[PDB]
């Protein structure tokens, strides 16, 4: 189907311990696949995944070099930030960059994306045009206008509709046997007596790639989505995710309530019921 | 593979 | 400045089941700043050489990391993680429950 290449990055300064630490990590779909972090060692791009390995020497040192810039552009633009927002030197801030493209069945750019947050709140955002810009306040105003003057947004455009995914199509073919390998879910339905009025029927979703699923409750075919403890989609640590839903139900009225579930590794989506 | 960044905020 | 604090979820690999080999996961998510603290504990003390995965965010910006280890349930024994953020007045412990 459809697929993704994201490229997250990480400053948070720490004065008077050094440098901001820079953590950069790159993901097609829910798979990681390259790590770069500043207070490693040797610190340089490391594959992740069993299908980038196959890359030359040209490759991690290119990689490399360009994470090693971004570290440093990064410490930059944190003394910068600082001043835009008339901030003190003694405080710790962070810094953080997401970019990447999507990729329709066609191969061809479904979306491309670049954006900016400080301190956990959205600072400046290439808009889906590939064109033009959303800052959020005064201070990403003035990034807005360098960014217009230096033309930017043409720069990130080119990108994104050209190495971005060539690149990404070229993992997905090299990667092909667990990239484009969805693993449905192993699921089934537990039951957890609460009281002598009431028990949990959890649901469970297990071992499952990609991480997108949807798991809920019917109550007479009605959706129990006000009264069903969803959890996040966890990592099991294998590659595959873990999820699970729940509701209470009064004691014997089991049988009024059905789980299903929908993953593009299922061919039909699955209803289940407990089995006493 | 990444883009070089090129720019400052 | 935001904070946020952290999900967290303790969990096995896999179905658990006495004795056999299995890996211990706590999975913290959702929090800002990204400075944290997390022990993964063995009958209350502190589980040595416990590896995590490499800071990253999700498209709110919140981060999420992934801290595990080999362990063996038994009957007897019990697992947890504790977490410390500056969002938390102490330190929060979340109990392993094999049914969850």
């Amino acid at each position: 189907g459809s697929h993704s290449m994201r490229y997250f990055h990480t400053s948070v300064s720490r004065p008077g311990r050094g440098e901001p630490r820079f953590i950069t990590v790159g993901y097609v779909d829910d798979t990681l696949f390259v790590r770069f972090d500043s207070d490693a060692a040797s610190p340089r791009e490391e594959p992740r995944a069993p299908w980038i390995e196959q890359e030359g020497p040209e490759y991690w040192d290119r990689e490399t070099q360009i994470c090693k810039a971004k570290a440093q552009t990064d410490r930059e633009d944190l003394r910068t930030l600082l001043r835009y927002y008339n901030q003190s030197e003694a405080g710790s801030h962070t810094l953080q960059n997401m970019y990447g493209c999507d990729v329709g069945p066609d191969g061809r750019l479904l979306r491309g994306y670049h954006q900016h947050a400080y301190d956990g709140k959205d600072y400046i955002a290439l808009n889906e045009d590939l064109s033009s810009w959303t800052a959020a306040d005064t201070a990403a105003q003035i990034t807005q206008r360098k960014w217009e003057a230096a033309r930017v947004a043409e720069q990130l455009r080119a990108y994104l509709e050209g190495e971005c995914v060539e690149w990404l199509r070229r993992y997905l073919e090299n990667g092909k046997e667990t990239l484009q390998r969805a693993d449905p879910p192993k699921t089934h339905v537990t039951h957890h007596p609460i009281s002598d009025h009431e028990a949990t029927l959890r649901c469970w979703a297990l071992g499952f790639y990609p991480a997108e699923i949807t798991l809920t409750w019917q109550r007479d075919g009605e959706d129990q989505t006000q009264d069903t403890e969803l959890v996040e989609t966890r990592p099991a640590g294998d590659r595959t995710f873990q999820k699970w839903a729940a509701v209470v139900v009064p004691s014997g009225e089991e049988q009024r309530y059905t789980c299903h579930v929908q993953h593009e590794g299922l061919p039909k989506p699955l209803t289940l019921r407990w089995e006493p | 593979r990444r883009k070089w960044r090129r720019w400052h905020l | 400045m935001i904070q946020r604090t952290p999900k967290i979820q303790v969990y096995s690999r896999h179905p658990a089941e006495n004795g056999k080999s299995n890996f211990l996961n706590c999975y913290v998510s959702g929090f800002h700043p990204s400075d944290i603290e997390v022990d993964l504990l063995k009958n209350g003390e502190r589980i040595e050489k416990v590896e995590h995965s490499d800071l990253s965010f999700s498209k709110d910006w919140s981060f999420y990391l992934l801290y595990y280890t080999e362990f063996t349930p038994t009957e007897k024994d019990e697992y947890a993680c504790r977490v410390n953020h500056v969002t938390l007045s102490q330190p929060k412990i979340v109990k392993w429950d094999r049914d969850m």
